[PDB]
C-alpha cells in the first residue's frame, strides 16, 4: 500500500519497524506513519516530485 | 491535357502601392490542368482579364495518360 | 501502367528509378503473358459474364427493376448492362496495364458525381461489380482468379 | 514507420552486427505470414465500407443512447465524425496487419487520441466497443487464420484507447 | 474548474508543437503523461499574438494582413525579378526552404527542378512553395511519423504562418486528410483566400502569429526577461 | 522495405493499397527466400570481400594511400575498411528488405555532408563501392549477382 | 456563440422534444427585451469612440504609471494596443448583450486571455479597472435599464479576468 | 540599428554575414564617434530646443492653446511639451542607433490611433516636429544638420 | 533582436531619461570594439567549415561511441544533423559576438532547445563538450582578443543547454 | 538527487569505465569550490528572510498591480503564497549551489511547475522577474564569486520556468 | 559594385538612396584610384602568386600530383595553374568593383557541381586560394592587404 508495490523484490525493508508492528509495540497506524516518514519513502515518493 | 499556357492581366482595385508590381499584374505562366479551373476562378475574382490560353504539354482528348 | 507510375515517381524526385522500381517493373513485364491470357479469357466471355452479373444483381436487389427504381424498364436495364460492359472492359484494361490507372482515368475519377447526376444508387453499383467479380472469377483458373478478383476489389472499393 | 523486416534491420543496426540465425528466422516467419497478410488486406480493402456499416450498426444497436438525442453520435455531423473515426481505425489496423508491426498505430493513431477524445467528450468505452465490433465483423470476412492476425491489431487499438 | 478555457489546441495541450526554427517537437502521452484536456467547443477561436505590429491582428483589423510592415515584423521575401545572375532569387529559395522546412535540406534533398523553374520564371513563389510542401521529403519529415492532427497543425503553422484558431479549421483539414490525404491538406492550405491575400504568388510565407507559450519560450529566458 | 514504401504511399493518399502494390508485396514475399540466401552468402564472406575490395580500390586509386591522401596510414586505411564493412552490411539489409530504404536511411541521407566533414573524397567512395560490387558478385551466381549489383548500383549512384 | 433563442433550441433538441409552452414563454421574454437590447446596442455603436476615450482617460488618470515610462502602456504601439483591447471588450459586451448570452465571452474573449496577458506582461488588475471605466461610462449613455443589462456582461469580463 | 538589421538579414537566409554588410557595420562603427557627438549635443541643449520649438509652434498655431484648444491650460501645455521631449529623446536614440528603428518602435507605430484617442491634431504634431527640426538644425553644425534632419523628416512623414 | 546599442536605448527609454555620461561611455566602448568584432566575424565566416571539422573531430575522438553503432550520431543522417547543429551554434555565436549581446541566442537558439534535445534523446553533455571544442578551436583562429569575446557567447550557449 | 560528484559517478557508471584524469579533474574542481559554496550557503541561510523581503518589495514596487484588487497576489493568502514561492525558489537555488548540480531544481522545483502556474493563473513573467530580483539581492550579500555561482542557478530556475 | 548593391537595396524597399548610402558611394568612388593601384599590383605579379600558391598546394597535398591524382601530369597541373589564374583575375575584378559580386557571378555560382563533374577536390581549391591569399597579401601594404584578404577569405569560404 505505502510503496505501491512490495519492495522485497529489491530486498528493501525496515526490519525494526516490521518487528515493532508484529510484536505489538506499535500499531498498524503507527507503522504506516513511520513507514511513510522513512528514508525509503522519501527516496521513492518525495525526491522525484 | 497537362499544362495550360495562360496570359493574364490583373489590374489593382483595392490599393495603390509603390513597389514594383508589373510582374504581378500582367503575366504569362504555365498552370496544371487540375489547377487551371481554380486558377481561372481566382483570376476572375480579382477582376483580371484572360487574353489567351494554349495547350502545351499534354494532348487534348486523351482518355488515359492524363 | 506500372512503368508510367514508376517513371513519374522517379521524375518527381528528379532521379533515376530505384532498384525497387526496377524490380517491380521487371516483375510486371515478366508476368505479361499470364495477365495477357487472363485479359483474353475475360474479353472472350463478354455476354456470359454480363448476363449472369445482371441476373445476380437483379435477384439480390429486386428493387432496381421494380417500378420506381433506377433500372425499371427495358431501356434502363440495357443501360445498366452497358455500364457493366464498360466496367468489364476497364477491368481488362487495368489487368493488361498491371495497375488500376486506366480504370481511374476512365471509370473511377468522377464516378460519384456522374452517378449522382444519373440518380444511380452506388450500393447497386458495388453489388453489380461484386456479381461480376463472382461470375468472372468462376471462369478463370485458381491462380488467375485471384488476379482478376483483386482488380474487381479495387473497382468495388472505388464505387463505394 | 516501421515494420517487422525494418524492425530486425533496425535492431541489428543499433547493435552494429550482421544478420545471425535468429534474424533470418524472424524474417522467414514474416515471409511465411506475408501471403496471408496480403489476402486479408485485399479482403478488407474490398469490404471496407461494408465492415464499417455492420460494425457501426452493431455498436449503435448495443448502445442506442449514442444515436438518440443527447448522445455523442446524435447529429449528422457527429455521426459522420464517428464513421470517419471508424474508417481511420480500420485502415490503419489494416496497415499494421500488412506491415506486421503496430508502430504505425502508435504514431498515426494512438499518440494523442486519448487526450483528443477527453477534450471532445467522446466516450472512450463506446469507442472501444466500436473497435471490438469492427474486430468481430472483420473476423468473419477475412477467415479464421486472418482473423487471428487482425485481432491482435484491433486489440492493440482497444488497449491504446483504454 | 473555476477558470476560463486555456490558450490551448482544441485537441489537447499535447497537440501544440514547440515553436522553434525546425523540428516538430510534440509532447507524448506515454513518455510522461503531462496531459491536460479541455472542453474547447467547436466554435472557440484561439487568441493569437502577432509577430509584428500588435494592432495589425485580424480580430481588431480585418485588413491588418495587407498592412505595411514595420520593424517588428519578420523578414519578407518577395520575388520581383522579372517573373519571366541575380542573388535575390537564391535568397528567396533559401527563405522558402527556411519557412517550409525550418532549415536548409541536405544536398541530395534539394528540389532542383523547381529551383530551375523559379529562376527562369515558369513558376511563381507560391508554386515553388507548393512543390516544396508536397515533396516526398516534406511528407517524410512532417507527415508520416505523426498523429494526423499534429501533422495538420504543424503544416498549417509552416504554410500559413499562424496556428489554427479553432475546430472549424482543424476539422476542415482533418476531413480533407480523411478524404484526399497529405497532398489534399497541403493544397487546400495554399488554396485558401487567406494565403492569397497575405501571400500572393510573389512573397514567401512568413510567421505572422505565435501562441503565448511560444512567446514564453523566447521572452522568459533570463537574458530576454525585462529587468525590473 | 517494399511493404513500408507501399503502405506509406497508400497512407499519403488516404487509401487502401492498390492491386499493383499488393501484387508487388506478393512477389517480394515469394522472393524472400532467395533474398535471405543471398544475404547469408554476403554475410559469411564479409572479410574476404572487404580485403579484396580495399586492395583493388587502392590499386585503382593509389593517391588515397599516397602521402597527403585521405587514407594514408594504417589507421585511416583501417577506417576506410570499416566504412566498407558498414556499406556491405547496409547492402545485406537492403537485400533482405527488398528495397534500398535501409541503405538510404542509414548510409545515404547526409553522407555528402559527413564526407565533406571528414575530407573523404566521394569519387573514392564510388570506386570503393564498385570494387565491392565486383568482388561480391564474383562470389554470387548470375541471378544473385544481378540483384546484388542493383543495390551496389544504387549505393554508387547515391555516393556519386 | 449561442443566443437565448439558440440556447432554448439546444435544450429542446438534446431532449428530442418539440416546443411546448415553457419554451414559448422564454422566447417571448427574449422578444420582449429585444427592443431594449437593440436600442442599447445602437447607442453604444454610435458612441463607441467616445466611450473608449472617456474610459481610457479615466483609467490613465487613476493609474498614471501605465502611460509613463516603465508602464505597460508606455509606447505609441502599446497605447494603441491598450485602446484596441478596450475596443474588443466594449464590442464583445455589445454582442453578448444583443445575443442575451455570455457564451461569446467564454467563447471569443476570455478563452486563454489570462495566459496571453501573462505572457505579454499586461497588467490584469489595471485591465479590469479599464473594463469598469467602460462600464460606468457606458451606463450613463445607455440609461438605467440598459446599464443594468450591460453590467452583467461587463462584470462577467471582470470576474473572468480576475 | 545597422548591426541588428545586418544580423537579421543574414539570419533570415541562414548564412554568415557577407563582406558587403560587414563593410556596412565597419562604416557604422567608424561613424559612431561623430554620431555620439551629435546625440550628446542634442541631449545637452534639450531644454532650449523644447522651449524654442514650443513657443514657435504656439505662435504658428494659436488655436491649440486658445480656450477650446487641445493644449489649452497649464497641464495640457505641459503635456504638449512633454511629448515634444519624448520625440527629441527618440531622435537622439535614432542618431546613436544609426537608423530610425528606435524612433519607429517607441514613438511611431500606432501613433495615429493614440493621438486620435487623445483628440490631438496630427497637423499640429507635424508642425511641432518641423519646428524642432528647424531649431535643432540651427543649433548644430551644417554637416550634422543633414543627418539630424533625416530623422526629423522621417518622424514628420510618419506623423503625417 | 537586441544589440548593445539597442540594449542601452531600451534601458534608457524604459526609465524615460536621456543619454547621460555613463550611457555615452557604454556606446563608446561598444564602438571601440567594432573593428575587432567585424574582423573576427569575417575570419569565422571564412573558416566555418574548418572549425566544424576540427571541433567535430575532437568531440568524436573523445567520445567515439557517438559515431559508432548505438550512438546518437550513428548514421549519415544523424552525423549530418550533428554537424548541422554545430554549424548553427557557430553561426549564432558569431551573430551574438557581432551584436555584443546574448539576446539572439535566447530568442533564436535556446528557446526550448534543452527540452527539444531531451525529447529527441540527444546527449546534452556531449553537445556542451562539442561547443567547448568549437570555442577552443575558434579561439586559435580569431586571436586572443576576439577569442575572449567568442568565449562568453560559447559559454552562454553551453549554460543554456546545461 | 544528483550532485557534481554523483553526476561524475553516474556518467562513468553508464559507460562502465573507471575514473580517469578528466573525472578526477572535475571532482577536484568541485572539491576546491566546496568551501566557497558552504560559505555562500551559510550566508543565504542567515539572510534568507531579508532577501525575500527585498526582492518582494522590488517586484511589488515595480508592478503594484499584483497586490491591488484583481491582482494575483491580492489577499493576505495569495500574498503569503507568493512570498512562500519566493522562499522556496531561494532555498532550492541554495540547495543547487551547494550540490553543484541543477538536478534538484529539475525534479523538485520545475517538474510540473509551469503547468501548475498556467492552471492557477500565476504570471510566470512576474515570477521570473522576482527570481531575478532575488539574484540581484543575493549577489550583494554573497560577494562576486558566490554571486556568479548562485546566479547560475537563479538563471537556471528562470529559464526552466520559461 | 557598391553602387549596384546600394541601388538594388533601394529598389527593394522602393525609395531613393538614403544619405548614408550616398556617403558610402562617395567613400567608394573617392577611393577608386587606390583600388586601381591594388589591382595593377596584383596583375603585375600574376606568375609569382600563381606558381607560389600552386607549389604550396602541392607541398601540402602531394597526392594531387601523385599517379592517380587529379592534377597528375604536366597538362593537368597547367589546368590547375590556369584555374588559379582565373580566380586571381576574379579577385582583381572584385577589388576594382568594391565587393564580391563579380566573383559570385563568374566563379562561385555552380562551382561545386562543376568541380564534381571534373572530380576536382574542393579542399584542394580552398588550400590553393588560401595560398594565393598568403602570397598576395605580402605584396601589398597593410591597409590594402586587409581589403584583398577579405576577398580571398570570402572566396575560400565560398569554395568550402
Ligand atoms: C517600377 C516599374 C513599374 C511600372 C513602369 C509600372 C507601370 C504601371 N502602371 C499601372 C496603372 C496606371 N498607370 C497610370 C498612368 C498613366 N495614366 C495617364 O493618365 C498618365 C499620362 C499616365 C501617367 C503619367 C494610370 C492612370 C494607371 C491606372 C490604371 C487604370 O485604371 O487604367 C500599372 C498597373 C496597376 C498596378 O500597379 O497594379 C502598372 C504595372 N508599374 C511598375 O511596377
Ligand atoms: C467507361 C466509364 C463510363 C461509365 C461507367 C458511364 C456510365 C453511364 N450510365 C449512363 C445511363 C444509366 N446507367 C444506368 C445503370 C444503373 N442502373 C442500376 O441502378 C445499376 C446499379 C447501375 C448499373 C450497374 C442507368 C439506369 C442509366 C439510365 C439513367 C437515366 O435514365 O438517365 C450514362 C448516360 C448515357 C446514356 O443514358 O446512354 C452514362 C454516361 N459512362 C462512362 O463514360
Ligand atoms: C436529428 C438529425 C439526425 C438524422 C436525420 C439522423 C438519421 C438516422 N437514420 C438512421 C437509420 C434509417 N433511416 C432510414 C430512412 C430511409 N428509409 C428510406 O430509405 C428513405 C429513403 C429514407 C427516409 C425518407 C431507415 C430505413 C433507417 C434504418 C436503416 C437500418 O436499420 O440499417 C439512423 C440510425 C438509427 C439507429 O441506429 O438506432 C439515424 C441516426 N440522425 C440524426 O442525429
Ligand atoms: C487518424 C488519427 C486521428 C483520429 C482517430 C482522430 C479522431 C477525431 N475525432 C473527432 C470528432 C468525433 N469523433 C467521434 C466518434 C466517437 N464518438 C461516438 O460516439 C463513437 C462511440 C466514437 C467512434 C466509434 C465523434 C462523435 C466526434 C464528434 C465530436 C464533436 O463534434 O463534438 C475529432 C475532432 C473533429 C471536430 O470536432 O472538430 C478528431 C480529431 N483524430 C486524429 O488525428
Ligand atoms: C477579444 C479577445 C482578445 C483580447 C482581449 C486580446 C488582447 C491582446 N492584447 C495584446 C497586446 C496589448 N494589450 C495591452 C493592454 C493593457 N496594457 C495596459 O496596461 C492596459 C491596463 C491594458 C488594456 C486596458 C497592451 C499595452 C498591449 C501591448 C503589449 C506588447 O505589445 O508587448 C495582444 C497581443 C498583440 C496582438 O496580436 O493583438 C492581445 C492578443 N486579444 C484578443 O483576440
Ligand atoms: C514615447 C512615445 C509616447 C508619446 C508620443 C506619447 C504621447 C501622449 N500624450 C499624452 C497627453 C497629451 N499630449 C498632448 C500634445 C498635443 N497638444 C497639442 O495639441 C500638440 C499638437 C500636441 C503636441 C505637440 C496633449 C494636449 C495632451 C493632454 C491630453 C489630455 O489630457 O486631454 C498622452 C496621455 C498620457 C499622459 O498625459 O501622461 C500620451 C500617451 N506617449 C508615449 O508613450
Ligand atoms: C553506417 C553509416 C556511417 C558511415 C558510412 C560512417 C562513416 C565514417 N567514417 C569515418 C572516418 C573515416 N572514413 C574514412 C574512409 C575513406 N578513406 C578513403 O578515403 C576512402 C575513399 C574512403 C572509404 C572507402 C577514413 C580515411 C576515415 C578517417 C578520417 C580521419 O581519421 O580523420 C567517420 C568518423 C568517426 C570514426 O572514425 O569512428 C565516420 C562517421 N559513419 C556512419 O554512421
Ligand atoms: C536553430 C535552433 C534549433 C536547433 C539547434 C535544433 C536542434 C535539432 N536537432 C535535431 C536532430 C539531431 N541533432 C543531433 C546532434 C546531437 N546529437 C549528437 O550526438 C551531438 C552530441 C549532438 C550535436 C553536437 C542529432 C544526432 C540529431 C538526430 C536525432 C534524430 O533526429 O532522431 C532536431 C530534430 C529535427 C531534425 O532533425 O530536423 C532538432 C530540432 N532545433 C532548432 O530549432
Ligand atoms: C571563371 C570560372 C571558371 C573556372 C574556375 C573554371 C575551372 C575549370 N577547370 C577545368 C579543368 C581542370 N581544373 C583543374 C584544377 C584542379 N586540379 C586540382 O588539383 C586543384 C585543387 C584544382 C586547381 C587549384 C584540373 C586538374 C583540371 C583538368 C581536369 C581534366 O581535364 O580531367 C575546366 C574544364 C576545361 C579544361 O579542362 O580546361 C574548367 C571549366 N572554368 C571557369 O569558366
Amino acid at each position: 500500500q505505502v510503496f505501491e508495490r512490495d519492495i522485497l523484490a529489491y530486498g528493501q525493508s525496515i526490519s525494526y519497524l516490521d518487528s515493532k508492528v508484529k510484536n505489538g509495540e506499535i500499531s498498524v497506524k503507527e507503522f504506516i506513519r513511520l513507514l511513510g516518514k522513512s528514508e525509503l519513502y522519501r527516496k521513492q515518493f518525495f525526491e522525484p516530485f | 491535357t497537362r499544362l495550360f499556357k495562360v496570359t493574364a492581366l490583373i489590374p489593382s482595385y483595392k490599393k495603390v502601392r509603390g513597389g514594383r508590381e508589373l510582374q504581378n499584374t500582367y503575366f504569362t505562366k504555365l498552370v496544371e490542368y487540375d489547377r487551371w479551373f481554380a486558377e481561372q476562378q481566382r483570376i476572375q475574382k480579382q477582376g483580371g482579364k484572360i487574353l489567351s490560353v494554349k495547350m502545351v504539354a499534354g494532348k487534348p482528348g486523351l482518355n488515359t495518360g492524363v | 501502367s506500372v512503368v508510367t507510375k514508376a517513371i513519374v515517381s522517379a521524375d518527381a524526385e528528379a532521379r533515376y528509378l530505384s532498384p525497387g522500381e526496377l524490380d517491380r517493373i521487371r516483375g510486371f513485364v515478366s508476368s505479361g503473358e499470364r495477365r495477357l491470357r487472363v485479359a483474353q479469357t475475360l474479353t472472350e466471355s463478354r455476354e456470359r459474364i454480363i448476363k449472369q452479373a445482371g441476373d445476380q444483381l437483379f435477384q439480390k436487389r429486386p428493387d432496381l427493376v421494380s417500378p420506381g427504381g433506377n433500372a425499371y424498364g427495358a431501356e434502363r436495364t440495357a443501360s445498366c448492362l452497358r455500364d457493366l460492359d464498360y466496367y468489364l472492359r476497364l477491368v481488362t484494361f487495368g489487368i493488361v496495364a498491371g495497375d488500376v490507372t486506366p480504370i481511374e482515368e476512365i471509370g473511377v475519377i468522377g464516378v460519384k458525381e456522374m452517378y449522382r447526376n444519373l440518380e444511380v444508387p452506388l450500393p447497386g453499383m458495388v453489388e453489380a461489380v461484386k456479381a461480376m467479380k463472382s461470375v468472372a472469377t468462376g471462369l478463370l483458373s485458381g491462380d488467375d482468379s485471384a488476379e482478376v478478383g483483386y482488380y474487381f476489389d479495387y473497382l468495388a472499393g472505388a464505387l463505394a | 514507420m516501421q515494420d517487422a523486416i525494418t524492425s530486425v534491420i533496425n535492431t541489428y543496426d543499433v547493435q552494429g552486427k550482421y544478420f545471425d540465425t535468429s534474424a533470418f528466422d524472424k524474417l522467414k516467419a514474416y515471409y511465411a505470414t506475408g501471403e496471408l497478410r496480403v489476402r486479408a488486406a485485399g479482403t478488407i480493402s474490398a469490404n471496407a465500407a461494408t465492415i464499417i456499416k455492420e460494425a457501426s450498426a452493431k455498436l449503435f444497436s448495443n448502445q442506442p443512447d449514442l444515436v438518440r438525442p443527447g448522445g455523442n453520435a446524435y447529429t449528422t455531423r457527429r455521426y459522420a465524425a464517428c464513421v470517419r473515426d471508424m474508417d481511420y481505425f480500420l485502415r490503419y489496423a489494416t496497415y499494421a496487419m500488412l506491415a506486421g508491426d503496430t508502430s504505425i498505430l502508435d504514431e498515426r493513431v494512438l499518440n494523442g487520441l486519448k487526450e483528443t477524445y477527453n477534450s471532445l467528450g467522446v466516450p472512450i468505452s463506446s469507442t472501444v466497443q466500436g473497435i471490438q465490433a469492427m474486430k468481430e465483423v472483420t473476423g468473419s470476412l477475412v477467415g479464421s487464420g486472418a482473423a487471428k492476425e487482425m485481432g491482435v491489431y484491433f486489440d492493440y487499438l482497444s488497449s491504446g484507447l483504454s | 474548474y473555476v477558470k476560463p478555457l486555456p490558450n490551448q489546441h482544441p485537441y489537447g495541450s499535447g497537440n501544440d508543437p514547440l515553436e522553434i526554427q525546425f523540428g516538430a517537437i510534440f509532447k507524448s502521452e506515454t513518455k510522461a503523461p503531462s496531459a491536460r484536456p479541455a472542453p474547447i467547443g467547436k466554435d472557440v477561436q484561439r487568441i493569437l499574438i502577432r509577430s509584428g505590429n500588435p494592432i495589425t491582428n485580424e480580430r481588431g483589423n480585418p485588413a491588418g494582413g495587407i498592412s505595411d510592415k514595420t520593424s517588428l515584423s519578420p523578414q519578407i521575401f518577395k520575388l520581383t525579378q522579372d517573373n519571366r545572375v541575380e542573388v535575390n532569387v537564391q535568397a528567396v529559395i533559401r527563405a522558402a526552404y527556411q519557412q517550409v522546412f525550418g532549415r536548409q535540406l541536405y544536398e541530395g534533398q534539394h528540389l532542383s527542378v523547381s529551383e530551375i523553374k523559379l529562376e527562369n520564371g515558369e513558376i511563381s513563389v507560391k508554386e515553388f512553395v507548393r512543390d516544396l510542401a508536397t515533396s516526398e521529403i516534406f511528407r517524410k519529415l512532417y507527415w508520416q511519423n505523426f498523429y494526423v492532427c499534429k501533422s495538420i497543425e504543424y503544416i498549417h503553422r509552416r504554410l500559413l504562418g499562424r496556428p489554427t484558431y479553432g475546430r472549424d479549421e482543424t476539422n476542415r483539414y482533418y476531413d480533407l486528410a480523411f478524404k484526399k490525404g497529405f497532398a489534399g491538406v497541403v493544397n487546400a492550405i495554399l488554396d485558401t483566400m487567406e494565403y492569397a491575400e497575405v501571400f500572393g504568388d510573389d512573397v514567401v510565407p512568413y510567421e505572422r502569429y505565435v501562441t503565448p507559450a511560444g512567446l514564453n519560450l523566447r521572452k522568459l529566458r533570463a537574458g530576454t526577461v525585462p529587468t525590473l
